[PDB]
């Protein structure tokens, strides 16, 4: 083999049995059984053929001489394909076949006329070799194939992506660093359309499948006192005292003489999962009698924190040790870790209690005797303190952010009520609901709870559907018919909206709801208005228990962000929390920082605007570009919190918020190392979500439009070419104004369509009578859906007629004549 | 209120070189129960120091000066002495202890007892007997690693040693790790040779060899079958530091192998050593029973009156 | 039952029947496929997709015939007999009876108290003697055999959540199919449930197009809505996503009801389907009356809400829920 080389690699000889031919077909019974024995021959083949196909430059320019080899690359692929998709190759094998692939996949990226070598089956199967290459015991081979993928990230189809996502998702939280950046290089690649798309996800699959068998399995009672306790203090207090732990206590807590696969045992997340479930399962199975003290030590421990962080919720102000200061940016992380750690071990032992003093089947394996018997006595005991701590285990729940726990622990509180604590928990449950976005259930306990005064949970119900517009109404309604003065503020028509679509406490969570639903469609002007009528009804009530609980300094500078004027917009920005604004890169988060994910939030995008700011103040390459690449690579690592905080648990979602603030803050980074020179500074959400993401809200819209008048506005003070982004910016704006119509959002619809095009029904039509087309058919349907029928119709028949003389009338006459 | 009681940052004396006790560990000890006891048994440059760091608390990537045990240096590889001199403790942070152990018949013993009953050779023979012996009554897993292969020296002296045991009887398990391997012994041709010469080498050493630490279920072979093998023992490999064909070393990386090698020790089985529960201080009292009864017994010196 | 094998090493369980036709068991899955393919658009935006799980049937003949095989799932009845166990230990610390002889067990006092006997016939049988048995039966068997066996089964609350809205999706739909379809002797061997999923999917399909009427023990709850079953949705019940999705369902059945409709017609002429096991065109008629919402009136065709307000209190009434099969097993 080694002395066939000089034939191989020769320069340009027509022999029967081909070289090439030779080592791909004449010599495959190399790879049936003799690469176990013999895997030096094998190495030595792919060797040869690999130096005699990279000279060539992989025959390429093919796919005399020439006609020969026009069917080169396609077995080159189909082989590389059945090579990588096996599963018993060895390592030597395995990173020849890998860089081979990285150096197939980067050459077929050197040129746009190899497009039509994307739709061949040969490439389909390389794809899927690759994709099934990642994620496996070795570090090198991942990163070589991450890095491949990421090469020719564009032209792949929709059934791939799908796949990327979730391989990048399950990536994301790994023991290691390198492995963590790639894929979130990788995921930042990936369109926004496909990375919201509801699929369903393999690899959370088969995680959620290792942990339920795992549970399922008989106790070990191997867990030593020692590693509870280490858990315990890193959770109550945050100090582990222990210097990759996970991975070396999960392997000292395994016995050789008596099953979590090992491709598995990298990620932090099945690792936590697995040491709160053994500590939950130590202390059920020791009688409560753990190190931290007797049995009701434990009890009163945690009837303390969970009471002082329920406590906190109300107030902010109470700041409370141990949980809301950090050093760094990575103990703000490390705060709601915890917390979340917290709630899933209380979850954990509730659910090892129930089994115990009762028992399940097929479920959980039984307990031992004793246990059993000493459980079945203190089952009222245990069941007074469930019980006693369920309101402020609510409240945490909803503080940290997961709206689950909350909601299980409210359906039990609400079934142990079998015989004023009652309305607190409706609104809990309520709130919690609306954040997971099910209108059926909110409905179905609003006509539960009827039959016991509760009309107004209808409007959380709409509310929750996306109904911002007929939520608002409803709320000022309510609260007006139930306090007795009068609280309406300037709106749109009733008559028209409508055709489209007593205790303190209540009152404030009323008005605290219509604030974010006002500040949700991103009207500030409804915001003044509501403050103002708050204000006059507090003063001609004396309600002396109402108050709003949002920084209105926040909204004013995205007012004046939004408006242009950044004079004023930094004199706002100054006097916000954290880091001062750019002209010491670790604590760019402020102390006292709640673990509640909407300070967070608003946290990041402080940071955002004042980068933004400070670019549009420093253009009117390397005066101010220094610190700013900086700030922002900073605000981008910070911003993958909730992401891999998803990931953590089986949620097979994750948030649009989350996402979407860490994709501006990516877009923001290249723009301003780019200074809008490629396509990659482009915000990646397309009109592709129309028939993807239709469980969306308009909020998410919101934000991409934000940033990306930004950069238009910007584009007035760059004398380079630049990407054109009226395109981009017309196709988001159609994109929004179609969500917001199908929710009856008609404010907000028609401000997208007067921004595109740049209070009465009779206003709209005295108003609107490549994008040409679309922009008609969305001006008809608004008109349509405001009530003016005959309106719509003679302008979808004159826009009929219109284009029935054009050019192209293929996605145009169609549909404005199905529609008609 | 629940802070550890401290962190070990290098390893103690646990025997001193003139074989007494040293009594410095209880401070370093807990009242739990169910721990896990390591020893090592090699020639003189097999390397036990190295590999006890890189599975207690090191890696690949640090140096050599900040293990945890003292390794050999550039200035005494020439002179051929061993470095190692005793037994030595060390007990990571998940209550695991890792014993140490000198080097056995080693001529450097014997060249500085030169200048120092009846000849030096059967006074190193007995001590390396009797630490042999105290290796096989109060450790949970023993490891023996070898520099090359085919000793059969040490597989006599295991036999020997286990028959002079002090005292319902205990035998401690027993791992075979190969250190600084070569292409040539990552083959299953070479693989099986070895299997089977060293199941017909331990017919009857009563110990527990096999069934446990399985090479071919740690992935290192994907293609390779388990029937291949009639017995696959206990064995594993290590290779060195990271020609008509380039590259191809021949063997897997190092990191893997002895992060794979660190994990299947750590999950290893923790049986009880006598008819009690024993805790921490109470398996140090033990030891040190043991270790003296042993010192003072009638076997070494029926078996030292034969030569 | 068998078991083959595929190149892919997979495994495909399968069940061998013979001397029982299964001719009109493909075509009720095919009815089933078709049924499930008009949930396409709407599970595009909505998290609990809409699907009816059905297995597929292939006959060998005129008798013989092979059913394909379901793994992961576990019957209902799993988790009464274990209960049964339990309780059963528990009370001999400080095998179990068979539902027949446990109704009858209470069933012969109450008749020997009233004045009658157990040699009467059974449909001379008093309606507050049987009301009040099913009653003191339901005091007995707590309702958290199934309601609490899926929190025992997930890992995290949010995995929780997931699974108890597919189930309440899943059983809605196949409740809103098997009225529709008419399939009756819904037992709880019938019903299995897969604790992976939450999705409910049915077995024996048998007993359908109205012929659980000409039985001894004729049945009018159109399907199982018993206390595990209803307490298992939540503390809503019945009011909650459940009608919902019963309404949503009703909507897209009615809206293309023409498929449905000639898929009927073609099946009434059909030579290889032997009903007798004109009652054709009588099953085709009643098909065709229940979805075009007249299914018991004489002209006035009844809403959606309407239609989903008297299936579900016609399915969960006292009144008809006593006056049932012993093995049906309406106290759990
Ligand atoms: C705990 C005991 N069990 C429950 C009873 S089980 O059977 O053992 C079991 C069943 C499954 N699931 C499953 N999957 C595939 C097929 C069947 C199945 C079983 C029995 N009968 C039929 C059947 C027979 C005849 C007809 N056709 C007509 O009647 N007339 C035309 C239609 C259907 C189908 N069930 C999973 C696990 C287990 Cl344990
Ligand atoms: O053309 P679009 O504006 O993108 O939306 C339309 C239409 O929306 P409208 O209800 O506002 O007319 C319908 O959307 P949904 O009601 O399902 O949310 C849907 O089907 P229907 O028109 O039958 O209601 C389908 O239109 P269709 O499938 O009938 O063609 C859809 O998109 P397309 O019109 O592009 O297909
Ligand atoms: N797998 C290996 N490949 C190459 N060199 C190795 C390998 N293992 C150990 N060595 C080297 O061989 C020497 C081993 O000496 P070390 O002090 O580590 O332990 P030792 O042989 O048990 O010593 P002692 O003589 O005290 O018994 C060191 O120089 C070490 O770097
Ligand atoms: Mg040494």
């Amino acid at each position: 083999l080694s002395a066939l080389t000089t034939i191989g690699n020769a320069k340009n000889w027509a022999l029967s049995p081909t070289v090439f031919a030779l080592l791909s077909k004449n010599l495959m019974i190399v790879h049936s059984d003799l690469a176990v024995h013999f895997p030096a021959i094998q190495y030595a083949v792919l060797y040869t053929l690999y130096s005699h196909c990279t000279r060539h430059d992989h025959f390429i320019s093919s796919s005399t001489v020439t006609t020969a080899t026009k069917k080169h690359f396609s077995i080159i692929l189909n082989l590389l394909g059945i090579l990588l998709k096996k599963d018993n190759l060895n390592q030597d094998t395995r990173k020849l076949l890998m860089t081979w692939a990285l150096e197939a996949a980067v050459l077929m990226r050197k040129s746009e006329t190899y497009a039509p070598l994307f739709s061949l089956p040969s490439f389909h199967k390389f794809c899927k070799g690759l994709l099934a290459n990642t994620l496996v015991e070795d570090v090198n081979i991942c990163l070589q194939a991450c890095s491949s993928l990421h090469a020719l990230s564009s032209s792949l189809p929709d059934d791939l992506l799908q796949r990327c996502v979730d391989v990048c998702r399950v990536q994301l939280v790994h023991s290691g660093t390198r492995i963590r950046q790639a894929f979130g290089k990788l995921l930042k690649s990936i369109p926004l359309d496909v990375v919201l798309s509801n699929n369903n996800h393999t690899e959370i699959q088969e995680i959620s499948l290792a942990l339920r068998s795992h549970m399922s399995k008989a106790p070990s009672n191997t867990f030593h006192p020692q590693d509870f306790s280490d858990v315990i203090s890193f959770i109550l207090y945050g100090n582990s005292h222990r210097t990759n732990w996970l991975e070396r206590l999960f392997y000292s807590c395994q016995r050789l003489d008596k099953t979590i696969p090992r491709n598995l045992l990298k990620t932090d997340a099945v690792l936590w999962q697995w040491a709160i479930w053994e500590a939950a399962q130590f202390t059920v199975l020791s009688k409560l009698r753990t190190p931290l003290g007797r049995a009701q030590d434990t009890f009163q421990t945690i009837e303390g924190i969970i009471r002082s962080l329920a406590a906190h919720t109300l107030n902010p102000d109470q700041d409370v040790s141990q949980w809301t200061t950090a050093d760094n940016d990575e103990g703000h992380g490390n705060n709601q870790l915890r917390l979340v750690l917290l709630l899933q071990y209380l979850e954990n032992l509730e659910k090892l209690m129930y089994n115990a003093y009762e028992g399940c089947a097929n479920a959980l394996t039984s307990p031992p005797k004793v246990i059993r018997t000493f459980f079945y006595t203190n089952r009222q005991t245990c069941q007074d303190w469930l019980t006693r701590i369920r309101l402020s285990i609510m409240r945490v729940g909803l503080l940290a952010g997961q709206p689950a726990v909350t909601v299980r622990h409210g359906f039990d509180l609400l079934t142990e009520m079998k015989t004023n604590e009652l309305e607190v928990t409706i609104m809990m449950v309520v709130e919690a609901l609306c954040e997971l976005h099910c209108p059926e259930a909110i409905q179905g306990i609003a006509v539960w709870s009827s039959s016991i005064n509760l009309l107004w949970i209808n409007s959380v119900a709409q509310q929750a559907e996306g109904r911002f517009e007929k939520a608002s109404v409803e709320y000022q309604e309510h609260l007006c018919a139930m306090t007795g003065v009068d609280c309406c503020i300037s709106s749109f028509d009733k008559s028209v909206l409508t055709l489209a679509n007593s205790s303190p406490e209540v009152i404030n969570y009323l008005g605290n709801k219509a604030c974010e639903c006002y500040i949700s469609i991103a009207d500030w002007a409804a915001v003044q208005e509501w403050q103002n009528s708050i204000h006059d009804l507090k003063k001609s009530t004396s309600s002396t228990s109402l108050n709003l609980k949002a920084d209105f300094n926040y909204i004013k500078s995205l007012s004046s962000f939004e408006s242009g004027k950044f004079v004023e917009c930094t004199e706002q920005l100054e006097l916000l929390p954290g880091e001062n604004i750019n002209l010491d890169m670790k604590k760019l988060l402020p102390n006292m920082l709640s673990p509640d994910p909407r300070e967070l939030q608003k946290s990041i995008e402080v940071q955002l605007l004042r980068s933004s700011v400070c670019l549009a103040t420093a253009l009117n390459w390397q005066s101010i570009t220094e610190n700013v690449v900086k700030y922002l690579k900073q605000t981008s690592r910070i911003a993958i919190g909730p992401l891999r905080l998803s990931t953590l648990t089986v949620s097979q979602s994750l948030p649009v918020l989350s996402t979407l603030q860490l994709y501006c803050s990516s877009a923001l980074e290249n723009t301003v190392s780019n200074r809008l020179s490629t396509e990659d500074c482009l915000i990646p959400l397309f009109s592709e979500a129309l028939r993807s993401c239709k469980q969306h809200d308009v909020r998410p819209w919101m934000q991409a439009l934000r940033y990306t008048m930004y950069q238009n506005q910007l584009l007035e003070k760059i004398k380079e070419q630049t990407v054109p982004i009226r395109s981009h910016l017309m196709e988001l704006g159609l994109t929004a104004a179609k969500f917001a119509r199908k929710r009856g959002n008609v404010s907000l619809a028609t401000r997208l369509l007067a921004q595109c095009s740049e209070t009465t029904a009779q206003d709209l039509v005295q108003h609107f009578k490549k994008w040409g087309p679309e922009l008609d058919i969305e001006k008809t349907k608004l008109l349509y859906t405001a009530g003016q029928s005959t309106h719509a119709m003679e302008m979808l028949s004159s826009c009929a007629i219109s284009f029935c003389k054009s050019v192209k009338a293929e996605y145009a006459v169609a549909k404005s004549i199905l529609t008609l | 209120k629940l802070l550890p009681p401290e962190r070990m940052k290098h390893s103690i004396k646990l025997v001193d070189d003139q074989m007494n006790w040293c009594d410095s560990a209880i401070e370093y000890l807990l009242d739990q129960t169910d721990v896990l006891v390591v020893g090592v048994l090699g020639l003189q440059g097999t390397g036990k120091s190295m590999v006890m760091s890189l599975l207690s608390a090191n890696t690949p990537e640090e140096d050599q000066r900040t293990y945890v045990f003292r390794a050999q240096s550039a200035e005494m590889k020439e002179r051929g002495g061993n470095q190692t001199s005793g037994i030595d403790f060390f007990i990571t942070q998940e209550r695991i202890v890792f014993l140490d152990t000198q080097p056995i018949l080693s001529p450097s013993i014997l060249d500085h007892l030169i200048n120092n009953y009846n000849l030096p050779h059967t006074y190193v023979e007995m001590q390396s007997l009797q630490i042999a012996a105290f290796l096989f009554t109060v450790c949970h897993v023993v490891i023996v690693v070898q520099d090359w292969f085919t000793d059969l020296s040490l597989y006599r002296f295991l036999q020997t040693a286990e028959m002079v045991k002090p005292s319902t009887e205990y035998y401690p398990h027993l791992v075979f790790l190969q250190n600084k391997a070569r292409r040539e012994d990552f083959c299953p041709r070479k693989l099986r040779q070895m299997h089977l010469m060293i199941d017909q080498l331990m017919a009857h050493s009563h110990l527990r060899y096999k069934g446990t630490l399985s090479m071919l279920q740690c992935n290192v072979f994907p293609g390779l079958p388990p029937d291949f093998l009639d017995s696959e023992v206990n064995l594993f490999l290590v290779p060195f530091m990271d020609s008509l064909l380039p590259g191809y070393r021949g063997h897997p990386s190092f990191q893997s192998l002895v992060s794979k090698l660190r994990s299947q020790v750590m999950s290893m089985a923790r049986p009880q050593l006598s008819h009690t529960i024993l805790t921490e201080k109470n398996w140090f009292h033990y030891a040190a029973r043991i270790w003296d009864g042993v010192r003072k017994s009638s076997a070494l010196a029926e078996y030292s009156r034969l030569l | 039952k068998l078991l083959f094998l595929g190149s892919d090493g997979k495994s495909y369980p399968y069940l061998f029947k013979g001397l029982e036709d299964l001719h009109l068991d493909e075509r009720i899955m095919q009815f089933l496929s078709i049924v499930n393919t008009m949930f396409a658009t709407i599970n595009r935006q909505e998290t609990p997709r809409f699907h009816a799980r059905h297995y597929s049937v292939t006959p060998l003949g005129t008798r013989s015939g092979l059913i394909q095989w379901v793994d992961g799932a576990t019957p209902l009845f799993g988790l009464y007999k274990r209960w049964q166990q339990r309780e059963a230990a528990l009370q001999a610390q400080k095998i179990v009876p068979r539902p027949s002889e446990l109704y009858y067990s209470k069933i012969g006092p109450a008749l020997k108290t009233v004045g009658l006997s157990l040699d009467v016939s059974r449909r001379d049988w008093p309606l507050h003697v049987m009301k009040a048995v099913l009653e003191e039966l339901m005091e007995a068997t707590p309702p958290n055999l199934l309601a609490k066996e899926l929190w025992s089964s997930c890992t995290t609350p949010d995995e929780w959540w997931r699974v108890t809205q597919s189930y309440a999706r899943s059983t809605a739909v196949m409740s809103m199919v098997g009225y529709i379809i008419g399939l009756g002797d819904r037992h709880l061997d019938n019903v299995l449930i897969d604790m992976t999923t939450g999705e409910v999917v049915h077995i024996d399909y048998n007993v359908c197009f109205e012929k659980g009427k000409s039985l001894r023990v004729p049945e009018k709850v159109p399907f199982r809505m018993t206390q595990n079953i209803e307490t298992a949705l939540g503390v809503t019940g019945v009011e909650g996503v459940f009608r919902l999705s019963c309404e949503q369902v009703l909507h897209i059945m009615r809206r293309g009801r023409e498929t449905l409709l000639t898929l009927l017609e073609a099946f009434v002429y059909d030579p290889l389907v032997d009903w007798t096991a004109s009652y054709a065109v009588s099953v085709w008629k009643r098909v065709k009356a229940k979805l075009e919402g007249r299914d018991v009136d004489p002209n006035r065709r009844m809403s959606v809400a309407e239609q989903v307000d008297y299936v579900i209190k016609e399915a969960t009434n006292l009144d008809n829920l006593a006056q049932l099969y012993e093995g049906w097993t309406a106290w759990v």
